């Protein structure tokens, strides 16, 4: 093939101006002679503005830029599963090249009106605060929003670990293949996280697209799109995908950097005017396709870190108007030991109840209702003024449901062992058990109840009238602590 | 020669999808400035654009 | 376009000569016939390319250094600040109305100098060193650069000798060491100049009592002030006698903005003569927040990229390379010192503003002066809760350090319960004693303008309030009860408190006895 050259005119502030390259496409992946890739961003009348996927230190004026002939692509396919790649799909885990893979564009238009269908099948995260209150279907976009260190990743991590455990027990046609996109994080904490997914076995189904804090800002800008193209492989071939863009807060800061270094006029909090379209273009690709397109699905979990509980920030409110639901993780509940620190009053799932477990749909209806009154009572009974002994009843009942929704880290629960535990606490079987014992008490409930109740509930998907007759019997025969 | 009117729609030849431009400005040296109704990724600086 | 097509035009490609051989024989008559329509081309000279708002872009000047004094043909001086590829951007020390497009600029070959030495002492110079007091040129003086690099880590020693302001609120609570940078920050009309004046006047009262090497030679830099305000300061320093040791560098408000920018550096070079020669200096940059506005004006007119509040990016570097020249040199460099007092004017107390934040980071503590304490009768209005001296942990008078540590605690307990018990109706027997002692301690610290006190006499007035001896005068007599103690006490305890430096236990017992035969005006 004839190679089209181009000189670098001027490099610096992360963008090279490139003379030549007369037939280069807009958005084309160009390659510098130092090996570093670039994206032809602004085709001008006399140069090409190239954003540089890496360090701009290795580029000089007069370097040769070659065009690759194609728009910016990453390798997608089954050879990406198990592999830790950077923001351009190149593997950084030292396990050789990505074989068994095929390159595809990172910037694909999301499927239209006629290509979707309604989100029906559930996606279980294994978090019983989530899977009972904020239920998540396949094809949904669920924002995990909270402050710093409020368990934002803990919710994303246990969702990925739970999909490994579900994948061993289901047919191949309904198996969720996870992608974790780590943008702007510390290369330390991605290395702890790859070890965690390796020793659990979750890296059999997980791709890890890491653009850390030392990477260039166009690489952090691109890694959500590189990760979404890798997960759109499973969406388009009839399979199911999960994606976690951890800190879309940090993608937009990397994109704000490229806009201000391109001398573009800034808006709210110095953000570009198209910082909405940055996340809008990305999160619309998490769809549930129709039966004529395969029926595949991609579920997104964007993560947004707020500052002081300010959900009315610019990037925060941008994604709240993009995503379907919202998992708001609160810092006051987090320091009180309530973990996962779910703000039950604010956390919602738009699609939600149309796509949850029909056992949990008929148990957690009275869970979110009684937790509503416990929020209502302990917003007005803060003072310790007086007691109705029914408001003090729901104060002691709502304190039991809160401990019932506490959960440890890296131990997701199956949905059948979840809905029995909510059945055990809403139907009064966990009455008079002290609130410092319910972590131990429904560890006793799940362990002492016959395993056949979990298997009948898993296969029927619903608490049949023959089952709640039998499940109430098997909860009467439970050695609760303290009695 | 014979620049299109402002707000008039143009068509790009040989794109991946139908790319419709809409003339926003007359830049001044026989150049119009257009807004694309679809993506411009894959546009080359020689591509023939026809005026509707 | 490109370069590879344009680098091949240095080679001749003409291959025909009906133009090159003709007009070369016809160029020099056409050029010479408009010889009087020409100006001679400048290479090492400069020609004024454009001028306006005190900024002259200058074509030529091929050999100017950055920061060099250039001179226009009007006699007005300049300063080559940004040397660019086509022109020199100079700032004009004076009026640019006498500068025209096409004027000749001459480099002087000198980075900006000022007269420093023993002959500049007692004179009022402008922001560039030239005397404006109208008594001839400076004699017995020598030139020195205004952009001296500050002394390093290894040419400094620890700040241990106390520099006395003469203000009880300063010398007890926020004590100043001899080579220290202390900010005097606060709003307008809160007494920031009056703190700095009293520190200068007190040096004159101390210079006649110390053996010639402990003498402090003050420099007052007035930046962006009125000329009538500096005429009052000259009258106040002359009628006191303080301008035997005082220099006044005055760049007033009608002066050019490069002169107001350059006046803190010009005064510091005059003050560094005393630091470098083993003497001790003291410099007050009054309105350092008016230097930074002058440097912002030159930067935005020189088209430098603005930052927040449109200040240049090097406005921290402006104040840090000025204020780090205030040092306490080691004993191998003579042991001299220079202590700075920059004055920042805030706007409604907002010390999170950009220049106030920068100078708070540079200096070794602030003197805050609130305007609510000012009208509450506390003058000097030193806010104790916010004014810090981060050197003052054992950098003061040892006799005052006996009693200022208890004053720092007994006023601190008062500040929590002051805004608590604004009422005096229903009070505990423990918190009311803090409110009676803390109101006794507040009234003792305030003092009148232009009367700085010796340190041995404000030690005994804090000792008269830290101890008993004043728990019976109401609040309205402690101003009179303190000067009762200064009048009535045998003044030979001042001679042995000041000479020893601390309250010896023999003097401690006579101090209790002398503070009992006083006639307090509580009656
Ligand atoms: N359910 C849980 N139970 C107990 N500890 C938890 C739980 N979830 C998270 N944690 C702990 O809380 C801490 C913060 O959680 P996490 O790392 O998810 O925070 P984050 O929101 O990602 O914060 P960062 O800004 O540091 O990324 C960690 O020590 C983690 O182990
Ligand atoms: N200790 C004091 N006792 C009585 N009056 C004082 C005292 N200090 C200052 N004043 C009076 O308060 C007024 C303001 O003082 P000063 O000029 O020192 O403040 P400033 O901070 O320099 O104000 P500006 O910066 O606006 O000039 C002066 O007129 C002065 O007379
Ligand atoms: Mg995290
Ligand atoms: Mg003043």
């Amino acid at each position: 093939p004839v190679i089209h050259l181009g000189r670098v005119l001027s490099v610096g502030d992360g963008i090279a101006r490139v003379y030549g390259l007369k037939s280069v496409q807009a958005g084309e992946l160009v390659c510098f002679d130092s090996g570093v890739k670039g994206m032809a961003l602004n085709l001008q009348a006399d140069h090409v503005g190239v954003v540089v996927f890496g360090n701009d230190s290795v580029i000089h004026q007069g370097d040769l830029v070659y065009r690759t002939g194609q728009i910016v692509n990453v390798p997608i396919g089954p050879g990406t599963l198990g592999r830790v790649t950077d923001g351009l799909g190149q593997p950084i885990d030292g396990k050789g090249p990505l074989t068994n893979v095929r390159s595809s564009l990172v910037e694909v238009k999301a499927p239209g009106i006629i290509a979707r269908q309604s989100v029906r099948e559930p996606l279980f995260t294994g978090v019983k605060a989530v899977d009972a209150l904020v239920p998540i279907g396949r094809g949904q976009r669920e924002l995990i929003i909270g402050d710093r260190q409020t368990g934002k990743t803990a919710v994303a991590i246990d969702a990925i670990i739970h999909q490994k455990n579900c994948n061993e027990q289901v047919p191949k046609a309904q198996r969720v293949y996870c992608v974790y996109v780590a943008v702007g994080q510390k290369r330390s904490t991605v290395a702890q996280l790859v070890k965690l997914f390796t020793q659990t076995g979750a890296m059999r189904y997980t791709i890890m697209v890491s653009a850390t804090a030392s990477d260039a800002a166009p690489l952090q800008f691109l890694a959500p799109y590189s990760g979404c193209a890798m997960a759109e492989y499973f969406r388009d071939t009839g399979k199911h995908g999960l994606i976690i863009y951890d800190d879309l807060s940090k993608q937009s800061v990397a994109y704000r950097q490229m806009s201000l270094l391109l001398r573009r006029p800034p808006g709210r909090e110095a953000f570009p005017g198209d910082v909405f379209y940055l996340h809008s273009r990305l999160l619309e690709r998490a769809a549930k396709l129709s039966k004529e397109l395969g029926g595949g699905s991609l579920t997104a979990f964007p993560v947004i870190e707020t500052q002081a509980g300010d959900v009315s920030a610019y990037i925060a409110t941008n994604v709240i108007s993009i995503t379907d639901g919202q998992i708001f993780l609160e810092t006051e509940l987090f320091y009180k030991g309530i973990r996962p620190a779910l703000n039950v009053g604010l956390s919602v799932s738009r699609v939600g109840s149309a796509a949850q477990f029909p056992g949990m749909k008929q148990v957690a209806g009275t869970l979110k209702l009684e937790l509503a009154q416990y929020r209502e009572v302990a917003a007005f009974a803060q003072f310790g003024s007086d007691l109705d002994a029914a408001t003090q009843y729901v104060l002691e009942r709502g304190a039991r449901l809160t401990e019932m929704l506490k959960q440890k880290q890296f131990a997701p629960i199956p949905i059948e062992r979840q809905t029995v535990a909510v059945y055990a606490a809403t139907k009064g079987f966990l009455d008079k058990v002290r609130v410092q014992d319910i972590v131990a008490a429904e560890e006793a409930v799940i362990s002492q109840v016959n395993p056949a109740v979990f298997k009948i509930l898993k296969a029927n998907g619903k608490i049949t009238p023959a089952l709640d007759a039998h499940l109430k019997a098997e909860l009467r025969k439970v050695k609760l602590p303290g009695a | 020669g014979e620049l299109p009117s402002i707000l008039s729609s143009l068509e790009v030849e040989g794109h991946s999808v139908r790319l419709v431009l809409e003339v926003a400005q007359h830049m001044g040296d026989n150049t119009v400035r257009c807004i694309a109704m679809d993506s411009t990724d894959g546009l080359v600086r020689g591509q023939k654009v026809v005026d509707t």
